[PDB]
């Protein structure tokens, strides 16, 4: 089992469409109640969802948000009767100060639906945190929720898709300080997929509502196994292990139009695309630390073996030279129509992602050397005597570049 | 010889196997690259029963000196071969295979 | 501790080099080494 | 398998009307179905075509241009969804240095798409490119091709069906220079067609759809027997081999009109046919230097020797004296009308060719000792400070004439 705590207009829209998605995955009606095709089905559900008296299912989902608008949006819409009244939260009445101190203010009821939720569940496995790191509430809101809950919790895992603010487009004038603050508390206390949007226009180009929709896309091909049961890799302690940040690829992001290239499509071709450096959706000899291809269809491992050994031999990738990749098999669900013959998802960790953080480092030093918009930060009691935290992060962010 | 489609990608697959000595060679392992040939070029759409037949002998150096097919047959059938065209076409197939690879040497160098 | 887990690397890794190299002499049993 | 790369008007067109002949000879269906009537065929189609899982066959063809209305046409066509969209390529927004600068900018998805076609092949044996060398695109873009792919793939064959001005016509004001670029890069890079308007467009007579229906047939007629797996000649390597600049001639080059004339056709008389300058599609005792007789239909290897040695005796042709021909048969597609009782299409090396390039050369020369039209090319880079190229290729080419 597990819980998902999206934060911040982003974090709430990702939940929209991550839900939207699994419910089409899983066949579950928009209502909560399960299809006649679906009635005898195999696949798992407690692992997202937890069935009702009333024969729905509801997700173990949590939303959060500083502002109303967003999700009262989401509660006129067809899917809107699905979601937990109770577990909702929204505050009565974009800064990373304020967040905190709200998140500061807020701990009881949060901290009262995060209990509920989980004593429902017999073997938790983790945390799934969708938010932003640039807009004032994910960022603040996620760095308290992730304190609060390593101290609650110190034997659960926490995975995040945290999205990071577009850099060529110069959209939060204060991002550099959120983003650096957020990146301290990942290190400090986050278990575990970064998730830029320059990016991944570029991909979709080359509304929100698509983007997130391939976020999604990519969330729940990253848990399809564990939703779907087989022989190997069947925890998500068993991914994190062997991986261990990450960056992310897919190879049938294909419009609903571009089916018509129906290409034949083998599992050394996909697991070929999924290596380029145009297909990992985020934007000194840089190299790799790990690699995991899981791949959805029909599937030799005969075919897998001889796409490794040439792939090997063809040394299209670099690897550390002071240590010594892994190809996982799923299953599609029963329902979607199979329009790939045979698709692939990659998760990697690389060390050119250090360039990002050189890039908010040096937005970071580029600001804290002429104090610009610290004024509202000085209001908060956090930054109200000083700005220790702030350098605290930046050398902690030092060393994390100095260590990959 | 006569498929010739089928004995080209075969000539190309023995290559890195035969150069060596023949003390290294062991049948167990042409056996999987004659039937990656079979697969690949047009032989593979063929009646399954004589598919069954057709396998490598090792003759008793270089492993281009013992390598032949021999499609072994068993049953009724014998009696029209009757282990003297058996031991005839093998007497041809050598004969076929030398004037065989003297040709893809030749137009390597060309 | 610091000293005996140098050892662990020094045997462990002399018994992968014999499994590798029992596994290699064969006639599958072959693509175990691309695994 | 094989690759085909396709640039300028003419390429594209070239292309176009190839793959229209091949899908007619393979029955493959406009859509790249197959039709019921050739569901057990036994013709292999790997060598141009690969199928898809939708059981639809995709060409191993590139476009490449500068200009799109040429493409665009082309997907108008009723042929138009067999190709496949992502290997085409369109310039987003009439001179060979313009061409190769284009080159230089573009290199990376050019080389993108031609790695994708190629790790798609086990036996990848060569490429194929038809362009023409006067125009800007075809010339430039085609020697740049050239250079990289010699450079990244130094054991692959390269191919190419060179469309050459036409000269007693007065086309490209700037032909000589892009020409004799062109056939710098041909001896430098090139592994082994000639072709001129002139000489075609005689044969021709005595529009561009026409034209290069023939052009298609020949180049079909060529490559048929690797189609078409026979005994003997089952490689474009051996095709090589037997022969090393080129020229060809086809003997039913017949109207549809001109069928009436059911001719009783023999081998001996279409062998002899062959020879005659008259059929030569393109326009010092000079000789031969190899002759290659691909013959279709029913065939009696008896006729064949006969035919051969009569022609040997009256000595209708002549050799180089300081080395000491062949006629290979091959098997029609079984489902285009054999018109034609027996059919022969030849290729040969013949000495006199060299004419070609003392007539560029003499244009060259006629423009290089008064600076005609030079200020364009002085704009591009590689010709910004000198033309030493210019001076370089038109002594290679003196060297190569001085060689025949």
């Amino acid at each position: 089992e597990i819980i998902t705590l999206q934060l911040g207009q982003c974090g709430n829209q990702i939940g929209f469409e991550f839900w939207k998605q699994l419910c089409a995955e899983h066949g579950i009606s928009p209502e909560g109640i399960v299809e006649e095709f679906a009635t005898e089905g195999t696949d798992r559900k407690d692992v997202f969802f937890y069935q009702a008296d009333d024969e729905h299912y509801i997700p173990r989902a949590v939303l959060l948000d500083l502002e109303p608008r967003v999700i009262h949006s989401i509660l006129n819409s067809p899917y809107a009767k699905l979601y937990n009244p109770e577990n909702i939260y929204l505050s009565e009445h974009n800064n990373w100060a304020s967040g905190f101190s709200q998140g500061e203010k807020i701990h009881e009821d949060i901290f009262d639906i995060i209990d509920r939720e989980a004593d429902g569940s017999d073997s938790l496995e983790g945390f799934v945190l969708c938010h932003s790191i640039a807009g004032g509430t994910g960022s603040g809101l996620g760095s308290y929720l992730l304190e609060r809950l390593n101290d609650r919790y110190p034997k659960k895992l926490v995975q995040t898709y945290s999205v990071f603010p577009n850099q060529d487009e110069m959209d939060v004038v204060v991002q550099p300080y959120n983003s650096l603050l957020t990146l301290k508390r990942l290190t400090q206390n986050a278990d575990c997929v970064v998730l830029d949007n320059t990016a991944l226009n570029r991909i979709a180009t080359d509304s929100f509502s698509q983007i997130n929709q391939l976020v999604s896309t990519i969330m729940s091909a990253s848990t399809t196994t564990l939703r779907y049961p087989g022989y190997m890799n069947n925890d998500l302690i068993g991914l994190i292990a062997s991986l261990i940040f990450l960056m992310t690829g897919y190879t049938p992001l294909t419009t609903d139009q571009s089916v018509a290239s129906v290409r034949k499509t083998t599992v050394l071709d996909v697991m070929r695309r999924l290596l380029q450096p145009k297909n990992v959706m985020v934007s000194t000899n840089h190299c790799y630390i790990a690699i995991l291809n899981i791949i959805q269809g029909e599937v030799d491992p005969t075919q897998v073996h001889k796409s490794l050994q040439r792939i090997r031999e063809r040394k299209l990738a670099n690897f550390i030279p002071w240590g010594p990749i892994q190809v996982a098999l799923s299953r599609k669900s029963p329902y979607l129509p199979s329009a790939h013959r045979v698709s692939g998802l990659m998760m990697a960790n690389h060390t050119s992602i250090s360039s990002l953080f050189e890039r908010t480092c040096r937005q970071y030093d580029k600001l804290r050397k002429r104090e610009a918009f610290l004024e509202q930060f000085r209001k908060e009691d956090m930054f109200k005597d000083n700005f220790d935290e702030m350098d605290t992060s930046r050398e902690i962010v030092q060393q994390l570049i100095d260590e990959y | 010889l006569g498929q010739g489609d089928f004995i080209r990608h075969l000539m190309d697959l023995l290559k890195p196997e035969l150069v060596r000595p023949a003390t290294t060679l062991y049948q167990h392992n042409l056996t999987g690259i004659l039937e990656t040939a079979v697969r690949a070029t047009n032989a593979q759409f063929d009646s399954p029963e004589i598919l069954r037949r057709l396998d490598v002998r090792l003759l008793e150096d270089t492993g281009w000196d013992v390598f032949s097919l021999d499609y072994h047959v068993d049953g009724p059938i014998a009696t029209v071969f009757t282990r003297e065209c058996m031991s005839h076409y093998l007497r041809v197939f050598n004969f076929l295979w030398r004037a065989k690879r003297m040709e893809y040497i030749l137009t390597d160098i060309r | 501790f610091e000293a005996t887990i140098n050892k662990f690397d020094k045997n462990f890794s002399a018994h992968l080099l014999d499994l590798l190299a029992r596994l290699s002499i064969y006639s599958g049993m072959a693509s175990v080494i691309s695994r």
